[PDB]
RNA sequence: AAUCGUACCGCAAACCAACACAGGUUAGUUAUUGUAAAGGCUGUAUAAAACCAGGAUAAAGGAACUCGGCAAAAUAGGUUAUGUUUUCG
């Protein structure tokens, strides 16, 4: 259910970043008739969060998700928020908003930015050219494009069988043991007959 | 009788209330039986010592049966084999407590958080209500 | 990198992977399957589909001496096949072949349907018939040092761990060397196949028994003996009419039990068949073709061997004959009678030892199986009943199983008077009075037998013995008197 | 090094080296015993409980 | 510690993967104890002799135990 | 199948140090990628002296300090074509 600014013109995201409130007066009146008259703003905009502040910023990646999902190529976040807006209608208000979103995707190893080559640290940092996403049908443990993971693959495989004999040689055992710990309690036990439940109703 | 027990005090159990013999205060696995609140001595004693942390699949447990076939017929390493069975053995009434306690905290936080959600609610309601008043008395 | 909460997925992909080596209960798999199903990569999806059919028997071994089996157990196990195999086909279009193998044997092992299944293994099987059939096709390989693109969607190499992998050399002059794979696809797709995906299931197979009827070459390892029992059955079960695919079958299966006995020297010891040997290495397995030296190991708590047999043994014997007298029509006759007198030596040879009768071990389910398949067939033969009889315990079974293994033992033309004495002793130990006779129950049957049936009973284990011709005995002697 | 630990407790030593029966095996540790029964002490020795 | 220098004993549950069946076979139609009756009275009473056999046969022997390539 | 131990403290305000002592005290287990589940614990009332202790920042110079680079600071890490010395490692 979302919600329009006072302008009329876009949605509110739920972030720390908005600055800008839900119009919620039971009439439509325009901004400048009612900010500067000096009535309390409260009782025409909300500026507080929904009560389901998490679970709606959690709906939100996975449709921001499902679509790059849906891409081939890598694209930039104007044409996400579009998509997105295309396929679903009205949800997402600005790019700062769904920028956000792809940061958690990338620094959990959900998706990927394809950035540019400079020849200066300086060029580098005062470019403008906008970035380009992509998102991994499954996640993975390494960072970067499907390329780049596929080297530090090589790396890393390449460097566990190296440790595993050099502990053989030492006498050490080439791979580590541990205990199995029992993490089954009667708790556990009234979950499940629980979850078949729901599962049935 | 029964192989496990079934009938617990389970504000007892979590700590909220006191205990049979409050000098107690944290009972070993054979002495929980007689530590319950709800202890009765026409119940049968069970056959197998329990803790109220463990779950009820664990009836159909027979360990010192496997012991004996892993028996070393060498008596100084039998005797180390011993010892550290019964090190097995008393680990794991403390790994289903700990299993306990942090399955019952998942539990009270998802609970928590849904009471905090509709509580909100109604103070939204109740306010848009008295914006509605405000709008309607003003005409 | 994986701190934090992850706004897309509730479950941190390498945590998932712990929780599913650490099965030990089928509580356990229904909470790790009712919470996470909707988040498994191929990898892991396939993984909990092959132990779930281990779980179920593990649960029903768990029961102790005078408890039973709680009655909600079975149907969780098939609920949670359920769910797994819809799950199975969202990701089947990213799966490995050695993965499609898992998902596609849990399903058929359990005797669960399922049409989903079915169609996606239909198409499936349509692209790998004109692959792997190929003459000019190369064995699976598990040595990939950087993935493509395509192989970072099966989920193997999202792993924090070193990835085990085979280190043997693949052979470089091999016909065919995933036919083993083919077979065990096609019979699951028939057992999985269901009501509405039938008519799919059937056409997929009747291409691949073309394709295999149109082929001038022979595998260079031949087809295990399994997986000659899994596609004759797929065939049989699906309705698949094609007599030049169905005799080249038969053929194969010829040929490696003649090559079984031709490398055999009776000096050595019993016949046994060959096996592949898989022991556990630094990076991965290995397999060998022969056995190892028992060993101590530093680090490792258990050095023995995973034997996978490749000849034919008494097991798989008792399902291709199923199979032919299922087919009978469509094969020629004069390779049954030479499948049939193969089979006979095979098994008189492997419980012989020197010059000198060594029975080897054999249960009554299985006895059961391969006589039946024999009546089916009518083949009388007393080479291959002899052994089977000197190897069956005989004292767990009721009044009438033994009485019926009499008939069948004179029926052969069975000639040992020690297989007559130990079935004559074991029934007379179970006929009791009291004025009534009583038979006893057993394995070989369900209940008791009282009044006339303990006679006929008695009345038709004295037919079988007077025709067999054996001296007056005292076990005999008091059967006759008591009927 | 702080000093000053120089007594660490154990029940099998503190019997074994001044118990009575060690006081009984030898001829000295009889006449300590004499000498302590003279001067007319309650407690014999460490070992000594009712 | 929590680092082990070998595999732990085998104390916790261990779940078997040996000698699974799931091969198909054939029905339980089987001959009627009718039919068996006929089939016997129609054994011609031949009067052969008994083999040789030795004066003490050995008890069966186990079999060895077979796993899957499914790993 | 009898007999003895089973409460409470146990990196500590309950044990060894005369103390509710910044010291001493064995083994077994547990969560945690860049973090970290369970469990456990908790400080008379203020502030815009000198001086003392433990930190932070500092123009220009950079050992001129001092018995002495004491103390403090410092790209500290990895791979190198070539050269030197070797008991040739
Ligand atoms: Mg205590
Ligand atoms: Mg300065
Ligand atoms: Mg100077």
């Amino acid at each position: 259910r979302p919600a329009l600014t006072p302008s009329f013109s876009r949605v509110s995201d739920p972030w720390t970043g908005e600055k800008e409130a839900k119009y919620a007066a039971p009439y439509r009146i325009p901004e400048e008739v009612w900010k500067n008259s000096g009535a309390p703003k409260i009782l025409f905009q909300d500026p507080w969060n929904s009560p389901d502040y998490d679970e709606v910023r959690k709906k939100h990646a996975v449709l921001v998700h499902d679509y790059l999902k849906q891409q081939s190529q890598p694209i930039n976040v104007q044409t996400i928020l579009e998509g997105v807006n295309k396929t679903h209608g009205l949800v997402l208000g600005t790019i700062e908003y769904v920028t956000s979103l792809l940061e958690n995707m990338l620094w959990h190893d959900m998706a990927y930015v394809v950035k540019p080559v400079f020849s200066s640290p300086r060029k580098a940092k005062l470019s403008k050219i906008p970035l380009l996403y992509g998102a991994n049908k499954y996640q993975q443990v390494f960072r970067g494009t499907p390329k780049e993971v596929a080297e530090r693959y090589e790396a890393a495989r390449a460097k566990h069988i190296k440790v595993a004999f050099t502990r053989l040689r030492t006498s050490k055992t080439p791979q580590p043991f541990r205990r199995r710990t029992d993490e089954y309690s009667h708790v556990q036990a009234s979950q499940s007959a629980l979850g078949l439940a729901a599962a049935a109703a | 009788r029964p192989i496990m027990h079934k009938n617990w005090d389970w504000e007892f159990v979590v700590g909220a209330k006191a205990g049979r013999k409050p000098a107690i205060q944290r009972p070993k696995p054979h002495q929980w039986y007689y530590c319950n609140p709800k202890y009765s001595a026409e119940d049968p004693l069970p056959t197998k010592i329990f803790p109220p942390h463990a779950p009820p699949t664990a009836e159909s447990l027979d360990d010192w049966a496997k012991f004996r076939k892993l028996c070393p017929k060498d008596p100084v390493e039998a005797k180390k084999f011993r010892k550290h069975f019964v090190r097995f053995l008393n680990q794991r009434n403390y790994d289903w407590r700990t299993a306990f306690e942090r399955g019952l905290a998942k539990e009270v936080a998802v609970a928590k958080a849904a009471q905090r959600a509709e509580d909100e609610t109604k103070r939204q309601e109740a306010w848009h209500a008295y914006r509605t008043a405000v709008f309607e008395s003003a005409l | 990198f994986h701190t934090g909460v992850n706004l897309v997925q509730p479950i941190d992909t390498s945590k998932l992977t712990r929780q599913i080596k650490k099965l030990t209960l089928l509580h356990e798999a229904a909470l790790t399957v009712l919470q996470y199903s909707n988040y498994c990569n191929p990898e892991q999806a396939t993984e909990i589909l092959r132990r779930l059919p281990f779980l179920m028997r593990h649960e029903e071994s768990r029961v102790l001496k005078g408890q039973t089996l709680d009655p909600k157990l079975p149907p969780m196990f098939h609920g949670l096949l359920h769910v797994m195999g819809d799950r199975f086909v969202q990701v089947f279009s990213d799966c490995n072949l050695r993965q499609i193998e898992r998902g596609a044997w849990a399903l058929a092992a359990a005797r669960h349907q399922h049409d989903g299944v079915a169609l996606a293994l239909s198409e499936k099987l349509k692209q790998l018939t004109q692959e792997l059939l190929d003459l000019n096709a190369k064995p699976f390989n598990t040595r990939v040092t950087k993935p493509t693109p395509e192989q970072l969607n099966s989920g193997i190499f999202a792993s924090r761990v070193l990835v085990p992998e085979s280190v043997n050399q693949l052979p470089v002059k091999a016909v065919l060397p995933e036919f083993n794979a083919l077979a065990g696809i096609a019979w699951a797709l028939a057992t999985v196949a269901g009501e509405h995906s039938a008519a799919a299931a059937k056409a997929a197979l009747e291409q691949l028994a073309e394709k295999f009827g149109a082929l001038q070459v022979d595998p260079k390892p031949l087809p295990d003996a399994d997986s000659l029992c899994r596609l004759a059955w797929a065939f049989a079960k699906a309705g698949v009419h094609n007599p030049a695919a169905v005799d080249k079958l038969f053929h194969l299966a010829e040929e490696r039990l003649k090559s079984q006995l031709q490398a055999h020297d009776p000096a050595s010891g019993p016949l046994r068949p060959r096996c592949t040997y898989r022991y556990k290495t630094v990076r991965g397995w290995v397999d060998q073709h022969f056995p190892r030296k028992p060993r101590d190991s530093s680090y490792l708590g258990d050095t023995a061997p995973k034997i996978i047999p490749r000849d034919f043994e008494i097991d798989s014997l008792g399902s291709l004959l199923s199979a032919a007298a299922l087919l009978r029509d469509q094969v020629p006759v004069e390779r049954l009678q030479t499948i049939l007198n193969l089979a006979a030596q095979h098994t008189a040879a492997s419980s012989v030892a020197g010059g000198a009768l060594q029975p080897l071990m054999v249960t009554y389910e299985e006895v059961t199986r391969v006589l039946a398949a024999c009546e089916q067939l009518g083949f009388r033969s007393s080479t291959l009943v002899t052994p089977l009889l000197h190897g069956l315990p005989m004292a767990a079974l009721s009044a009438e199983a033994l009485s019926q293994l009499a008939a069948a033992a004179t029926l052969h033309h069975v000639r040992s008077r020690t297989v007559y004495l130990r079935i004559v002793r074991a029934f007379n130990a179970k006929l009791s009075v009291s004025p009534t006779l009583v038979a006893g129950a057993g394995i070989g049957a369900e209940g008791k037998k009282e009044g006339e049936a303990a006679a006929a009973l008695g009345a038709q284990l004295l037919l079988a013995v007077t025709k067999a011709g054996l001296p007056a005995n005292a076990s005999v002697s008091r059967i006759a008197s008591l009927v | 090094m702080k000093r000053g630990m120089t007594y660490q407790p154990s029940r099998k030593k503190r019997i074994n080296k001044h118990g009575m029966e060690k006081r009984l095996g030898t001829e000295d540790g009889r006449l300590t015993i004499l000498r302590r029964l003279e001067k007319g002490r309650w407690r014999l020795t460490v070992d000594m409980f009712r | 510690a929590k680092r082990l220098l070998r595999e732990a004993p085998p104390f916790t549950e261990q779940v078997d993967e040996k000698n699974f069946d799931d091969k198909d076979y054939l029905g339980a139609g089987a001959m009627s104890n009718e039919q068996l009756r006929k089939e016997l009275e129609k054994v011609e009473p031949g009067e052969a002799k008994w083999d040789e056999e030795s004066p003490l046969i050995p008890p069966p022997q186990p079999r060895q135990y077979r796993n899957k390539g499914h790993q």
